[PDB]
């Protein structure tokens, strides 16, 4: 990754204003109502028909918290994406077979939450910083493929 | 296809734009320019220096467009007609890079109206710009 | 969508193709599950071995749904209005296999009919493919 | 890196016998014809008005040889892409600001002149090691994107 010195910046100092128990549930829950084939690999998690239905399943929730604290504990050594997201990796891509694009679905997910919560504060050029973190996170996620 | 909700949803996102649709719009672009630069290729005549007058016309013309595809959204492709021809055939734009735009301005429209972009309407907002980009790309719902 | 010119095309090459368009289907499918292996969890208890009998059926499946999206098409969307239902909401195909498996068929219409596959009957094809794979993801829309 | 020696030797193989020349023309002239919006970065290129202009047209060809080339030496050492295209993707995403999804584009169309020129011999096999090298040039010049 070629993270810039202010991309680090802003990447780390939005990440400390964030409601990651609400910012979880709301990408991962938005993510399955958006793109429904994500879906598939849910199975287990309950009713998924509706907005209404995922929204309010207690198993999304608690699992987009997951993403969102691995995002959080990722954002913590930035020049190191890859390694923070090996184990990941073999997870998503060995085991469970997700397509590469929909990491990066999941990270514009996070984007438009981020967007929800920060307003003005969203700028467009602390957007382009997100992008690359999104950009980033899947390529670190797809380590594994190719 | 899009439901009633969706279409209830679609049109109540949109009128919350206010008189801000050309603004929103011509961030719209800015965010995608710069998240995205190959996307500044397609605009070789353009200033797409921050603040462009250039792009705030522009995003006053895709707003515009938008507005229209809200109005008749029973019949996407008979709206968007003259523009599917001059993006598919006239400026060959990559189909791919559609939903560049379609991001930048679901971002544009969930940091100005937190409160009315509940997972629902950004949903149908979703499924909207995919259609649009669709009719755009190949006149397909 | 589709040129006068890219029907004529993609009638003339998917014509040459003929009694082998099973054929050719069953080796697009075991190009993709070989190629892009994630392709392989939609069909979790086929045989996907080479030479299988089941992805040679398979194959005859894809290749006669081919043949009948070139006899309607301008009427794709009601050709293939079932199979679009299919897709996307029993099978949760994700839409980027489509590009997948249209690139492993024009690899194969290139293996077996390079002289036919000139760069204008390339471009057509590629454009059918495209078509059709809008089509299949319609319902996610 | 991800290849097996298996997928080394089909690629070593298969390039030795390759026309360069005529394969390097024939990969860029169709990028250009089957995906147009490709040729919004060879206006310097002259005439690209039609099927027959571009894969008629001596720039077209001249630099689709370069291309192949770059290919070519880097078939020399596959198991570090990311390092051998490391100044052609400073020059493709900072300079040229070419779509990284248009890299697997190229690729593909690599691929269908392999399959064009080889025929029955380019089995699935074979075309299965060849994407392997598309997945990793595209992710090697796509490097300077995040
Ligand atoms: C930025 C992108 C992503 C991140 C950071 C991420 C992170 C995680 C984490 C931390 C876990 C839990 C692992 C554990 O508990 O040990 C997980 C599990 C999982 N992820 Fe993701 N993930 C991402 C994208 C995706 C996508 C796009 C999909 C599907 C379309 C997906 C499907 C799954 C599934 C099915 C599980 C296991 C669920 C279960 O426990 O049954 N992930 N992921
Ligand atoms: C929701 C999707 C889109 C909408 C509603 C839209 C709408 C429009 C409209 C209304 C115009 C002005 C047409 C005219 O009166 O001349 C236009 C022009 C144009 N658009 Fe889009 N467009 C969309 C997607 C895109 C995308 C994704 C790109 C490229 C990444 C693009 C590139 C262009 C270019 C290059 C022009 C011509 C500008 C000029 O030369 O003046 N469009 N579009
Ligand atoms: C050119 C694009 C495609 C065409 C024309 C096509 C056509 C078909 C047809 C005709 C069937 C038989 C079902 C019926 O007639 O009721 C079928 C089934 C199926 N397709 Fe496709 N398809 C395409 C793309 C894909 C892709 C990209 C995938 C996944 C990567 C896929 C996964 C499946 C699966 C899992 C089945 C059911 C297999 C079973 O019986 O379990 N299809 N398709
Ligand atoms: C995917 C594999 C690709 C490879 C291996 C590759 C390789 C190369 C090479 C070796 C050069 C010469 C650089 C120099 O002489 O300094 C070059 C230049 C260039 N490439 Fe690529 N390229 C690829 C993809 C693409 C794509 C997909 C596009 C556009 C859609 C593109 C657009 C260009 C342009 C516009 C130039 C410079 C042209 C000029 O000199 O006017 N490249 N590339």
């Amino acid at each position: 990754v070629h993270f810039t010195e202010e991309d680090k910046a802003t990447i780390t100092s939005l990440w400390g204003k964030v409601n990651v128990e609400d910012a979880g549930g709301e990408t991962l829950g938005r993510l399955l109502v958006v793109y429904p084939w994500t879906q598939r690999f849910f199975d287990s998690f309950g009713n998924l028909s509706s907005a209404s239905a995922i929204m309010g399943n207690p198993k999304v929730k608690a699992h987009g918290k997951k993403v969102l604290t691995s995002l959080g504990d990722a954002i913590k050594h930035l020049d190191d994406l890859k390694g923070t997201f090996a184990q990941l990796s073999e997870l998503h891509c060995d085991k469970l077979h997700v397509d590469p694009e929909n990491f990066k679905l999941l990270g514009n997910v996070l984007v438009t939450v981020l967007a929800i919560h920060f307003g003005k504060e969203f700028t467009p050029e602390v957007q382009a910083s997100w992008q690359k973190m999104v950009t980033g996170v899947a390529s670190a996620l797809s380590s594994r493929y190719h | 296809v899009l439901s009633p909700a969706d279409k209830t949803n679609v049109k109540a996102a949109w009128g919350k734009v206010g008189a801000h649709a050309g603004e929103y719009g011509a961030e719209a672009l800015e965010r995608m320019f710069l998240s995205f630069p190959t996307t500044k290729t397609y605009f070789p005549h353009f200033d797409l220096s921050h603040g462009s007058a250039q792009v705030k016309g522009h995003g006053k013309k895709v707003a515009d467009a938008l507005t229209n595809a809200v109005a008749h959204v029973d019949d996407m492709p008979n709206a968007l007609s003259a523009l599917s021809d001059l993006h598919a055939h006239k400026l060959r734009v990559d189909p791919v890079n559609f939903k560049l735009l379609s991001h930048c301005l679901l971002v544009t429209l969930a940091a100005h109206l937190p409160a009315e972009f509940t997972p629902a309407v950004h949903a149908s907002l979703d499924k909207f710009l995919a259609s649009v980009s669709t009719v755009l790309t190949s006149k397909y719902r």
